[PDB]
């Protein structure tokens, strides 16, 4: 239900 | 050695006398941890995702020991809710998406087709579920909430969608909402086969 990914 | 992405792809991470659970995270540019007073001169950054951005302090040529591999580069410091291993030290100890291989000096991003549509989407082994922007999708959906870097979102949850990602065909959960960029996450690439190798 987290769903990094970082710009 | 292959890693597999049934639950989350964590691994320590050793920087200087600290050692730390990491999540290995190709949908991440960058390298981002949690509290730590690293040495020496750093620039204030801001660093974006699911639920905004956060401010975080960029140290550069840190060296990192990451599965027995030796890395070295800029590691982001601030209040990310799980540390995250991105793609900047990734490639560095040579670690890959593979089923073909896709190497991870550029975001792994590819073209799925879902209801007739063609889109590009993240390989995302730092994302639990799939999130696509804003879309129709046929079916009840329930409403559901996740989070990310920057704080949590409420999306929809689709069941039972069909989703062809680089030609290989998966049926799973796809979340609509207010994310950046579409993301293919751990629930689909485990039903095509990706696995992380090094």
């Amino acid at each position: 239900a987290e769903t990094f990914y970082v710009d | 050695p292959q890693i597999t992405l049934w639950k989350r792809p964590l691994v320590t991470i050793r920087i200087g006398g600290q050692l730390k659970e990491a999540l290995l995270n190709t949908g991440a540019d960058d390298t981002v941890l949690e509290e730590m007073n690293l040495p020496g001169k750093w620039k204030p950054k801001m660093i974006g995702g699911i639920g905004g951005f956060i401010k975080v302090r960029q140290y550069d040529q840190i060296p990192v020991e990451i599965l027995g591999h030796k890395a070295i580069g800029t590691v982001l410091v601030g209040p990310t809710p799980v540390n995250i291993i991105g793609r900047n030290l990734l490639t560095q100890i040579g670690m890959t998406l593979n089923f073909p291989q896709i190497t991870l000096w550029k975001r792994p991003l590819v073209t799925i087709r879902i209801g007739g549509q063609l889109k590009e989407a993240l390989l995302n082994t730092g994302a639990d579920d799939t999130v696509l922007e804003e879309m129709n999708l046929p079916g009840k959906w329930k409403p559901k909430m996740i989070g990310g870097i920057g704080g949590f979102i409420k999306v929809r949850q689709y069941d039972q969608i069909p989703v062809e990602i680089l030609g290989h065909k998966a049926i799973g959960t796809v979340l609509v909402g207010p994310t950046p960029v579409n993301i293919i996450g751990r629930n689909l690439l485990t039903q095509i086969g990706m696995t992380l190798n090094f």
